[PDB]
């Protein structure tokens, strides 16, 4: 989107207007990310974030419940933009607007610099992921994880329903039996849609649930938040 | 794309 990864961040994540469609949607996603990691007791040692692109907003609550976080992406350019911020380089994107937004949502217990630092301490590995592969992280060896988080990635990463099912199973390979799978994505309606989609309103919920059951997980919680949804599942 | 990230957006 926009011209490149950075431009994309500049266009959508500066939080310049609380009423913009983008700020609205971040507010909804972060609200939910907060319930999942901070209210619903999703907790553990190691979390893998799959398809984290150049953004860190999806990890801000998560870094309170997880000793360590591994961020991954299909695109090496997203990863560089990310590292730029992680390593505190001079022309890193300013995350303060979203950071302090989350701080506020968490009850203004910490200010921005403490939340940023907490995230940096938790993130040590930055890795290529490909959801399509048997080994999502190829040759990288990782201890089994307590959580796999994938926000707005695996619906767009998988053209096929079969691939989507395969992907879930491939993601499963990273997880301790009993560990968490946290999916956020859209179920887009048929309106103004060009071409074809792998899921349907209220019915499509039941088909993504079926895909994840079939992939070797149980459904813990599914929440409607375009049809924006959460799905917490546990590996079998 | 927003809320899809590059290069999916």
């Amino acid at each position: 989107s926009h011209f490149n990864p950075r431009d994309y961040l500049e266009k959508y994540y500066k939080f310049g207007s609380r009423h913009s469609a983008e700020s609205q949607i971040l507010k909804h996603l972060l609200k939910n990310l907060f319930k999942i990691f901070c209210l619903d007791g999703v907790k553990g040692d190691l979390l893998i974030d799959i398809g984290s692109g150049p953004t860190i907003y999806q990890l801000l609550s998560a870094c309170e419940s997880f000793k360590e976080i591994v961020v991954t992406d299909y695109s090496d350019q997203n990863l560089q933009e990310l590292e730029k911020w992680l390593k505190k380089e001079p022309a890193a994107f300013d995350w303060s607007p979203v950071v302090t937004y989350v701080c506020d949502l968490e009850g203004n217990r910490v200010k921005g610099p403490e939340k940023e630092e907490k995230l940096r301490q938790a993130v040590k590995q930055v890795l290529k992921c490909d959801v399509t592969q048997s080994q999502p992280l190829g040759a990288v060896p990782l201890p089994p994880a307590d959580c796999v988080l994938s926000t707005l990635c695996l619906d767009a990463a998988c053209p096929d329903l079969p691939t989507y099912c395969r992907a879930l199973r491939n993601l499963g390979s990273l997880l301790k039996p009993g560990g968490f799978l946290v999916i956020m994505d859209a179920l887009k309606s048929s309106y103004y849609m060009i071409g074809e989609q792998k899921f349907s309103l209220p019915l499509g919920r039941e088909a993504v649930e079926a895909a994840v059951k079939e992939a070797g997980y149980t459904i813990e919680w599914f929440e409607v938040i375009e049809g924006l949804f959460s799905l917490v599942a546990r590996k079998l | 794309g927003f809320p899809y990230r590059p290069x999916f957006c």
